[PDB]
């Protein structure tokens, strides 16, 4: 392989490079509010989001050695996952909004229309809350968020497949340590940073599943219609 | 399949 | 509080001393199993260990030192998080196996007497076996499970159960440094035990989803225990 | 609720 090959500083540079694009929205902030419009928004925004996190996941180091069936497996897992840590991430400095497009920032008050909306982005608000007091560095986002594409999966597959997962998911231990030692960091502040970086994922792993459930409940009504890539991702849990 | 379709370019 | 002035070791013994023990399921009826069988004996089995669950939470060094209100917040989101790896720890030596009691071994193909259950199975086996290729320790296992109970509950709300949170941390770090593990390999372990809770939290949210739908079927009658534990989830 | 009453005594 080539991902294990890679220094930490290269291994930062080629998950920096690889982010995909904050996209906008089809909002008009002439139309007032609703709930049939907002999901509506936030459908296509998602829609187009997949669109580029396929392409993202391609150049994360180690995905390209997969099995196509074990791309599939792992990005029909945690595509919701990536979506919200994706969308803390922008909202880190817009405290009690979340950031879905630069034309879309939303409140909590916003998520009463639609039902059972307001408990899960209270959820992302305080994922974003902590994000803001950790201090989060981009360069240990872009760790997180591969982590969560490798490991979200991996406990749901003859295979030494599973065994070159781990080595990589080794590899961004390796490199998010190396950051935190930059920063100045002591053994022991390394350690607990660790920590709390990883356990914040079993949250964001939360929030995935009620949100799954939020999306297959608005599937099963009448309104509003998904896309076909998200119907697809959406029968794959 | 449009996931496998996207991630074979 | 008197957590953080705990040292490493001292944490370990409080932790390992606070364990609650493995109860036994009722002796009848008697494998073959049925779907109101089984979960008859699941849903009593489950309820008893609730209460030893509740005992052990107050021997957790920083637990005591929260508000009531803050302990049955965290022992609502994690209750069946707990149990789990709890089944999946006492299932390790048992490869293939679920051991929810020690008169109680259930095979996966067990699993499929209830409609859903057998693929919350597959992932409790899974967690075994990766439990097994790591060879956890019983001092990390009691760890993990304190981690859980003040974890998965914190950002529903707080300072001072992160700072136990770091302590637990620091405690896991310290027995890794006793097996003779590099300092490369003290990091990459604790990375892999932590996100193993990952997937913990998802097993749990996938049966609460089913214990939900056990509950409007109305065919096998939940304690009131746990019917207030399951509705915490709503 | 019950789990309050276990959690005191
Ligand atoms: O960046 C994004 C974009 C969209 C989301 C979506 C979403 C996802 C798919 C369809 C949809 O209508 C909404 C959601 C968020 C998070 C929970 C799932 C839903 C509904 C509430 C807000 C999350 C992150
Ligand atoms: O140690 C235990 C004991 C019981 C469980 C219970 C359980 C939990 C509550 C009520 C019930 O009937 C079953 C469950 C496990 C895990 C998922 C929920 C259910 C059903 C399948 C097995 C899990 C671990």
């Amino acid at each position: 392989s080539l991902a294990l090959s890679l220094t930490a500083d290269q291994m930062v540079s080629a998950l920096l490079d690889a982010e995909p694009p904050i996209l906008y929205s089809e909002y008009d902030p002439t139309r007032p509010f609703s709930e049939a419009s907002m999901m509506g928004l936030l459908t296509n925004l998602a829609d187009r989001e997949l669109v580029h996190m396929i392409n993202w996941a391609k150049r994360v180091p180690g995905f390209v050695d997969l099995t196509l069936h074990d791309q599939v497996h792992l990005l029909e897992c945690a595509w919701l996952e990536i979506l919200m840590i994706g969308l803390v991430w922008r909202s880190m400095e817009h405290p009690g909004k979340l950031l879905f497009a630069p034309n879309l920032l939303l409140d909590r008050n916003q998520g009463k229309c639609v039902e059972g909306m307001v408990e899960i982005f209270d959820m992302l608000l305080a994922t974003s809350s902590r994000f803001r007091m950790m201090n989060l560095q981009g360069e240990e986002f872009v760790c997180l968020k591969s982590i969560i594409l490798l490991n979200s999966g991996v406990y749901t597959f003859s295979l030494e497949e599973k065994d070159h997962i781990h080595r990589v998911l080794d590899k961004i231990t390796d490199t998010l340590i190396h950051l935190m030692a930059k920063a100045g960091l002591t053994l022991q502040q390394q350690h607990q940073r660790l920590a709390q970086l990883l356990l914040i994922l079993s949250h964001i792993r939360h929030m995935s599943n009620k949100g799954m459930e939020h999306l297959y409940s608005m599937k099963c009504k009448n309104v509003v219609p998904l896309s076909d890539l998200l119907l697809e991702m959406l029968d794959a849990h | 399949k449009i996931l496998h379709r996207l991630l074979q370019d």
